[PDB]
């Protein structure tokens, strides 16, 4: 299926949850992976599973030091999931756009 | 880099009537976007973030939408204490720069000016020193024309103008014109004269007095 | 209720230093980054960059690189700005800012750069003329002359008096020294009965002077 | 190749509040997924996690001690620090300042850092006398020797002993600390030796007592 | 919230035989468990987490194994270094705890306790004099020391490398009592030695 597809497919609110939670100060970090596996390939469309996850948050991000929080949770979630970072993710313009 | 184009840099209205601000981006900011109202001799305050939030203590009249590249500030019903400045400010993660601002002013009905005239003081020319001042009392529009005369002599370069802030209630101006003469210079004439041009004046109105 | 409490005006000679602070409270300094923004005289809003007050890394803006630090103390919660090599030029107004929906703006900071030095202002009544409008209007007032820097706070009647009273703009003469007029507009009958007096406040010399202005 | 290093009073009065401050020494602290923790351990039991902290300040903390616990975390100054207010003889502990890895294929504490020795005591603090313990006292029977140092009247724990300035680490044997009538801790260590180096080789006994901050170097003789 | 009911003790193992340590958590931890490896006087080393996934520097002797309620930690060959006290810990919920701690001990060569004697040296000068005897080396850690000419304090080292442990008694004594005998006998009954065994000093 298409990139956007994809996302659309899982539930991301346990990323969204998990990222939230450590920004702001059952298992959220299990599910959010189990959803994430939920994909027909998570090496690829993981860049667009990423920014999705910052876009349905936007709302809740006060300022860019908040975005910039955001980013850094976001490309270490791959790793929280034992998962292959990928090497194109352009979350900085996708951050100031949404 | 992006780039804020805010349209009206300056803008006239009537009271009660809409207003619209617009600030329009060189490229997508998405939501990135704030309004503020500056009132002049004091510290701007925010009245929108995200673009269409109101902060708190903002008047339900203003308004803010848009997304992306076109964002707009309205009034739904502009007051005669909204004659501010007015700027959009982007605050995405690149960038934190303002609009060009957008200068407000309230049109209301000709009120002409009164005019006084004020000599030197006693205290003032025992310093060498002759300071006349003509005052220009709550005038609509701003455009006035002040001339001195001494003796019936046009006087040039000495005098300097100063303009007070539309009136947040009043949405008036007033004027003062300071005549700087030495007191040699102040007792060689008698007559003083403030001339005054204005529109709502039918004929040029002059307020003079006998001293020096 | 987020407060951002800026540092007092400051007056400086060319080449000097000056540093700006900035603290905060009603909210965690934390959360949010600082902003700051220079208004020169007269002009819009330039944003100078901001710092991260989480990790105190600052950004600054291209035309506010290199003279322009920004720094911080979190254990107080203030953020500091610290210009080098003053200017002329950089004589404006420095504002600290966040944004968001706890954002808010600092009452800022005017820095002035000049050679001159600071001097109090002399008062001089504006008395009101004797053939004034019976029945009507008459107009009196104060000229607050010589003085620098800015600014002068000029009240009536220890501030019980506001309505009708204008406050001109300061005017730099060629002296080098400003000078404004205050004036009221007064009921004509008022006058002898009634005193009205001026109270003229320079901080930067730290001169109040109270001026009766009587015909 | 990052290490942890803790710092803070060694005797803390029973009605003050505890206060311990870890140093980071990569510049991690703004990393993701690194909660900074710390766990104590009294003598004579085991460990018990008392909080984990991030550094945008989401923390979690033991729920028995959560009322008397306080954590921040300074992020310019690569440092972390835990305060503990109301101290009772029960938070008398080693306390320790660990790493806490938040993965879902690894949760634990990576890396942990040397520890402070916190006692909670009204007694003021003392330093260490230190008196030798000479080697064979004139009879060598077999090919090795013994010899040592008998570390005396300190207070409180704990006092670290090195021999030849750690250059002598073989048959070294530094004893438990022994609380004494008087209230004053006391050890001895002692290492065996070939007796055909008496004579020829020095020993020294380096003696530091961190909470008096006391530093003292005897040597020993036949 | 989850407790960790760990295994007692582990009773003294020989080098070689197989130790198994087990850790219980009244709710299921899942598979966020781990072991911690603690010598004396050491700070907790990581050796396993999560499920079967041992650490770095860790030896392939280490292995885990155990679903979210049961858990397992076996060291397959004992070695003298593995002496330690080991604690299993969790974060499958926020409230992290700890398990009891099972101390194993290395079974070895009844050995035998090598005795020294150290009068007291110039601690008189205030005067109280301490008469120390050192055993070195010794496995069975039931020993005796009796001070014949009762205040004597005996502190004991733990486990080593040779897995011996060592004792040493402090005789504590003022200087009026100790001018009093010129001999200070030191016999221990160690139970590993063919006979007791006597040092003394003169003076």
């Amino acid at each position: 299926m298409s990139c956007e597809r994809q996302v659309d497919r899982v539930n991301l609110k346990p990323c969204e949850q998990h990222i939230m939670q450590r920004i702001m100060g059952s298992d959220q970090q299990q599910r959010c992976c189990d959803e994430l596996n939920e994909m027909e390939n998570t090496q690829g469309c993981m860049c667009e599973a990423l920014q999705q996850i910052m876009e349905n948050q936007c709302d809740r991000l006060q300022d860019r030091q908040m975005v910039q929080q955001f980013k850094r949770e976001l490309m270490s979630l791959p790793q929280q999931c034992n998962f292959r970072a990928p090497q194109r993710c352009d979350l900085d313009v996708s951050g100031g756009r949404c | 880099d992006i780039q804020m184009t805010q349209s009206p840099s300056t803008l006239s209205a009537s009271v009660g009537d809409r207003v619209t601000i617009t600030c329009r981006a060189s490229q997508s900011i998405g939501t990135w976007l704030a309004w503020h109202q500056q009132k002049p001799g004091t510290a701007p305050k925010v009245l929108i973030y995200k673009a269409s939030n109101l902060k708190s203590g903002v008047p339900s009249r203003f308004s803010g939408s848009g997304s992306g590249t076109d964002f707009t500030l309205t009034i739904s019903s502009l007051q005669p204490d909204d004659v501010a400045t007015y700027y959009c400010q982007q605050y995405n993660t690149y960038s934190g720069t303002f609009g060009q601002g957008t200068r407000v002013e309230i049109k209301r009905t000709v009120a002409a000016p009164s005019v006084f005239i004020f000599p030197p003081s006693d205290e003032q020319l025992k310093s060498g020193t002759a300071s006349v001042v003509c005052l220009l009392n709550n005038f609509y529009p701003r455009e006035a024309k002040v001339q001195w005369k001494v003796d019936n002599a046009l006087q040039s370069g000495n005098s300097q103008e100063s303009v007070t802030e539309q009136d947040s209630k009043d949405s008036t101006y007033s004027l003062s014109s300071t005549l700087t003469l030495s007191k040699a210079d102040y007792e060689k004439h008698k007559v003083y004269a403030c001339e005054v041009t204005h529109q709502g004046l039918s004929s040029p109105v002059t307020k003079s007095f006998n001293r020096g | 209720q987020v407060q951002l409490v800026q540092s007092g005006s400051e007056l400086r000679k060319p080449g000097a230093s000056v540093k700006v602070s900035c603290k905060a409270s009603g909210y965690t300094f934390t959360k949010y980054g600082m902003n700051w923004v220079r208004q020169a005289p007269g002009q819009g809003l330039e944003w100078m960059g901001w710092i991260n007050t989480n990790t105190a890394k600052p950004t600054y803006a291209q035309d506010f690189t290199g003279r322009f630090v920004f720094s911080l103390d979190t254990s107080v919660n203030t953020a500091y700005l610290e210009i080098s090599g003053l200017k002329a030029e950089d004589t404006a107004v420095y504002y600290c800012a966040t944004d968001g929906s706890e954002g808010s703006w600092g009452q800022g900071t005017l820095v002035t750069v000049s050679s001159a030095s600071t001097k109090g202002p002399s008062v001089f009544p504006l008395a009101p003329s004797s053939k004034s409008t019976s029945g009507g209007t008459a107009a009196l007032g104060c000229l607050v002359k010589d003085y620098f820097p800015e600014p002068v706070t000029v009240s009536w009647n220890s501030g019980a008096l506001t309505s009708g009273v204008h406050t001109f703009p300061a005017v730099l003469q060629s002296s080098g020294l400003y000078s404004l007029s205050s004036v009221v507009t007064v009921p004509s009958s008022s006058l002898g009965t009634q005193t009205y007096i001026c109270n003229v406040n320079h901080k930067p010399s730290n001169t109040k002077v109270d001026k009766k202005v009587e015909p």
